[PDB]
Order: structure tokens, then sequence, then C-alpha cells
């Protein structure tokens, strides 16, 4: 914050094992894909400060969402199709169905 | 209750229309319902296997009573048969899964 | 070295009064204000609020802390901040402000 | 003793210290050297 790059210097320690302990972290919904260690002189009003970033890569896993949202909406659909196997005289019943299912 | 529309008249279409829809809608909203419990795992639960195999005899309930409407009127004896099967291969083939399922799962 | 240093500062706190403004008695303290917003928080519609993280940035000129050695401006440690006299701005609409501690005081001074 | 020994350094160390002064207040900037040992990431919340 205060100190200008003439009167502090940022580096990382190993500049690649400085992080560790980031193939050991389990999330419950995404996955840790790359981990970049960056150094930087970043310019405000004031001077130019230096600056490290660390940056993940979380890509989100898709069984959840397979299993909560797609599948519902796939097998909602698939009962609407019914609708063409009922003979075209049951009024009542092919009706149910759109309407039920347009609500779900 | 998905299973005791085939012991319904086979000619009253209205009514195991309705129990088809339905119970599949019940089936859908309480899928969402009990998964509204946990966390975002990405695997797949016991409670989730249960539910799963229930949503199929719904839908194997619900196709059967199809194929009965749709076989209605050409062959009513092939109908005849496969109603008066299935009215007993479904219940036998719930309660051994029940039983499979609660002996594996109680078990560990 | 740094004992110049040292006695400079504690001759630029020697004899001085944070509680009275600079020209107390012959002046109006002149503060030029600044903003830089590092992000413009998301807007809650439900409490009619907003959030805001800002590098507020002010400056005076104080008369009594005037030195004259090798370097010309100190850039001092936050905690210098705290013995002499800076202005109390405050945020007239602001609801719960928040000036942040990580990993020491969000503060400069020079 | 070892511990006077010692306790006598840090006080040494410790007396006549500015702290508002970093190290070399006048001269080259110093250079600090980060480590991160990441314990956990809790939430990622959207
Ligand atoms: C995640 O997003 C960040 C933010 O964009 C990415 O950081 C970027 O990483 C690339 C490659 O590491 C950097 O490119 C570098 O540019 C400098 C410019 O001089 C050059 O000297 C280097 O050799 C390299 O080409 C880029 O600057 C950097 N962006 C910022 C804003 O720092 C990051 O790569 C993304 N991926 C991951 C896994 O984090
Ligand atoms: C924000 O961060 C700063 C620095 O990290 C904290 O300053 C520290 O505050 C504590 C207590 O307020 C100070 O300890 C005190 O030391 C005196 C001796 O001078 C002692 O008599 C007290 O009983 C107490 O132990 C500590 O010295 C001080 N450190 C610095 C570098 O200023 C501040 O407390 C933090 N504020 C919040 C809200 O977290």
């Amino acid at each position: 914050y205060g100190y200008t790059t003439d009167d502090i210097e940022f580096y990382w320690r190993g500049d690649d094992n400085a992080v560790t302990g980031v193939t050991k972290i389990e999330l419950p919904q995404f996955s840790i894909v790359d981990y970049k260690l960056i150094t930087k002189k970043v310019v405000f009003s004031t001077g130019s400060y230096p600056r490290l970033s660390l940056s993940f890569k979380l890509k989100r896993n898709i069984g959840y969402f397979i299993l909560q949202t797609y599948m519902p909406s796939i097998l909602i659909t698939i009962l609407s199709w019914v609708s063409f196997w009922i003979n075209y005289d049951a009024s009542a019943a092919r009706v149910a169905l759109g309407i039920t299912t347009v609500l779900t | 209750l998905s299973q005791v529309s085939f012991w319904l008249n086979r000619e009253s279409v209205p009514a195991r229309t309705v129990f088809g829809v339905t119970t599949v809608l019940t089936m859908t909203t309480l899928s969402i319902s009990a998964r509204n419990s946990l966390p975002k795992v990405a695997y797949a639960t016991a409670m989730d296997w249960f539910i799963a195999v229930c949503y199929a005899f719904v839908f194997s309930a619900l196709i059967e009573f199809a194929t009965v409407n749709y076989f209605t009127k050409s062959q009513p004896a092939r109908a005849a048969k496969i109603d008066r099967l299935s009215r007993i291969a479904f219940p036998l083939l719930f309660g051994i899964f029940n039983l499979v399922y609660w002996a594996t799962y109680l078990n560990r | 070295n740094t004992t110049v240093f040292t006695r400079i500062l504690d001759r630029l706190l020697d004899g001085y009064d944070n509680r009275l403004r600079p020209g107390l008695g012959e002046r109006v303290t002149e503060v030029k204000t600044d903003i830089f917003v590092t992000s413009f928080g998301p807007v809650s519609d439900h409490d009619m609020e907003y959030t805001i993280d800002v590098f507020f940035r002010q400056s005076w000129k104080d008369e009594r802390l005037k030195f004259k050695g090798p370097m010309t401006v100190l850039r001092l440690n936050n905690l210098m901040a705290s013995k002499i006299w800076t202005p109390d701005t405050f945020f007239h609409n602001g609801k719960k402000s928040v000036a942040h501690n990580m990993t020491m005081p969000n503060k400069l001074l020079r | 003793s070892n511990m006077s020994l010692v306790k006598e350094t840090v006080d040494r160390l410790l007396k006549g210290y500015d702290i508002r002064l970093r190290p070399d207040f006048g001269g080259p900037p110093v250079a600090v050297g980060m480590n991160i040992d990441i314990a956990s990431i809790d939430m990622v919340s959207e």
C-alpha cells in the first residue's frame, strides 16, 4: 500500500514452489485446473507499486446439474410427448398433459 | 399410487392419464424437494438412486397404460394379457428392489 | 543512515499538538480531496444502498511539519498518521463503512 | 546463562529501533519474498 516500487520489491520465493497445497484442494463443485503466479508493477496516481498475482482456473463439474436441472426438464418433455399416442378424441387427457407440462 | 392405476377400468382413459401425469409431476417435485436438502456434490447418493428407481417404476406404469391404450380396439386380448401381467410383475420387482436396497445400504 | 531520520522525526513531533488544526488562528485549513474508485460494488436494490471501494486521498498544508534533510518526501508508515492532525472527513450518507486492516492498516502518509 | 544471553541480545536489538522507518530508509528498496500455503478454498459463491 504505502511503499512505491522504489521502496520495496515483491517476488515469489522459489517462483514455482511458492504456492503449495493447490493439488490437495478438494472443492465440492469446481475443480482446480491450473494456477499461475505473476509479478507486475501497477501505476496509480500516487506512484508505481509492485504487485503479485495468484490466479486459479476453476472448471465447474456438470454432474450435479445433469442430476438436478437437465434431467427433470428432459423427462418432462418426454412426458409431454405422450400426448401423441392418445387418441385425438380425448380432449381432457391431452390438455391435462400439455398444461401440466407447461406449468412445470 | 401409480400402481393402483392398473386396476382401474380399462375404458376410463381420462382417469388413468391423470394418474400417470400426476404421479410423474409429484415424483419430479419430490425429486427436487428431497434434492434441496444436500449440498452440491458431484456424485449420486443413495437417496438419489432410490428416487431414480421410483421415477423409473412410475414411468413404466405410465408407458404401460399408454401401451394398453394403443393396443386396445385392435388386439384387446394382448392388452388384457399385459395388464393382467403387469399387475403382478410390478409389485414383485419393487419388493425385491426395496429388499436389495435396504440390505446393501444398512450393512455398511 | 537512519539516526538522522529518527532525529528528524523526533524533531517534527517534539512540541506538536494533534488537537489543533494547522493554522488555528490566522488561516482556514484547505483540504484537497480526491477519490479513486477501485471497484463499484453491487447496488443492493432491496436496501436502497450501494457499496463502493475507494482510495480516499486527502492533502492539506501543515506548516508545523517542515524539515530539511537528505530526502525531499518522507514516505512514512501509517502509524505516524495517528500522532498528527488529520481531518475528520465523514460520509454524510454512509451506513456502515469499513477501513481495511489487512495485513496492516491500509493507510499512507507522505 | 543461555536464556539471559538471548534476552540481552533481544533487548539490545529492540533498543534504539525506529519502527516508522523501513530497512534502508534512504537507500535501495527492500526485497520481500512471498510464500503462500493455501489451506482451503471454502466457498465459491455466484
Ligand atoms: C487467469 O486470468 C489472469 C488475468 O488475465 C491471467 O493472467 C495473465 O497471464 C498471462 C500468462 O501468464 C500474462 O501474460 C504475460 O504478459 C506479460 C506482459 O509483459 C509478459 O511479460 C509475460 O511473458 C506473459 O506473456 C498476463 O499478463 C496475465 N494478465 C494479467 C492481467 O496479469 C491468467 O493467465 C489466467 N489463467 C490462470 C490459470 O490464472
Ligand atoms: C489494525 O491493525 C493494527 C496493526 O496490525 C492494530 O494495531 C495494534 O493494536 C493493538 C491493540 O489495539 C496494540 O497492542 C497494544 O499495545 C499496547 C502497547 O503499546 C498495550 O498497552 C495494549 O494493551 C495493546 O496490547 C498493538 O501495539 C497495535 N500494533 C500496531 C502495529 O499498531 C489494530 O489494533 C488493528 N485494529 C483492528 C480493529 O483490528
